[PDB]
């Protein structure tokens, strides 16, 4: 039913923000780079 | 530029495409994504409560509570744009997306922000929102951008969510439209950004007809092309036009 | 809008 549904959307969702972090730090490193 | 048109859980599709983006993208690849997809003890991200306006607070209280939620669900540096804005849908449409968005609570970019702002100001009717868009030219590419303006109390400000701290949430303190547009303009020269086109839409109604979508482009400056003072004539002058009602 | 920014 819907209930895998939502496990599924909670694991993306984890995965989501574990990569928007590294993501996140890399746009800073480069952004870091750019400005000096 | 990849946005999820599946909805939610995201589909096979739109979710391995997003991870092989990022994987290119980033400089340790195969090693990052590996890290992280089907990791075994990956943190379950806490839901931030969504903003209500109480007659306890401020105005601007509320306004920086709507603008942390925005930053607390983070800017998307993803690659994959999680929730699809169509600009031109009803606002009644519009608002259901900003609603699931507050419900998935994910990472968003600039379009999705001014969506929410809007739906997080609805019903304050001392708060009037208005969409500015910029065309931004950068070492040979063009770059668009959208932030929610704000007028409230006979002073502008502005919410959004931008790659850059100066690019979106700016405060009630603006006496004019042409100040909140040139502190942008100032901003994006920090980064080396020349502004090509402004875009100011009409205030977004509270209480919008059932069809009625946001006006993204009632004020098109090509401010690349003229002076500034010709630049402040312009926005003034929309500016007393939006006041008036006209 | 993509670049946003």
């Amino acid at each position: 039913q819907k209930s895998a549904q939502q496990e599924l959307k909670q694991r993306q969702r984890a995965e989501i923000y574990a990569l928007n972090r590294v993501m996140t730090e890399l746009e800073q490193q480069q952004f870091d780079e750019f400005s000096k | 530029f990849h946005v999820n048109k599946s909805g939610f859980p995201i589909d096979s599709h739109t979710w391995e495409r997003m991870w092989m983006h990022v994987a290119k993208v980033h400089p340790k690849g195969g090693e990052m994504v590996g890290a992280i997809r089907n990791a075994a003890f990956l943190a379950k991200p806490s839901i931030p409560q969504v903003p209500n306006y109480r007659l306890s607070m401020t105005i601007p209280d509320w306004l920086q509570a709507i603008q942390n939620y925005m930053k607390t669900l983070q800017y998307n540096h993803t690659g994959t744009q999680f929730f699809e804005i169509r600009k031109m849908r009803p606002l009644s449409g519009l608002m259901e997306t900003a609603k699931e968005m507050t419900r998935e609570s994910l990472p968003i970019k600039c379009l999705e922000a001014v969506i929410l702002g809007i739906y997080l100001t609805n019903g304050q009717p001392s708060i009037e929102r208005f969409p500015i868009s910029f065309k931004t030219y950068f070492s040979g590419n063009y770059f668009h951008h959208v932030v929610l303006g704000i007028y409230c109390n006979g002073r502008y400000g502005s919410l959004g969510m931008s790659r850059r701290a100066e690019l979106m949430d700016k405060p009630l303190t603006f006496r004019t439209l042409s100040d909140l547009i040139f502190d942008f303009e100032d901003s994006y020269k920090k980064y080396l950004h020349t502004v090509k086109k402004v875009k100011i839409g009409l205030y977004v109604p509270h209480e919008p007809h059932s069809f009625q979508p946001i006006e993204w482009k009632q004020l098109v400056l090509n401010v690349s092309k003229m002076l500034r003072a010709d630049i402040r004539k312009e926005l003034e002058k929309y500016a007393r036009d939006m006041r008036m009602k006209i | 809008e993509g670049e946003c920014y």
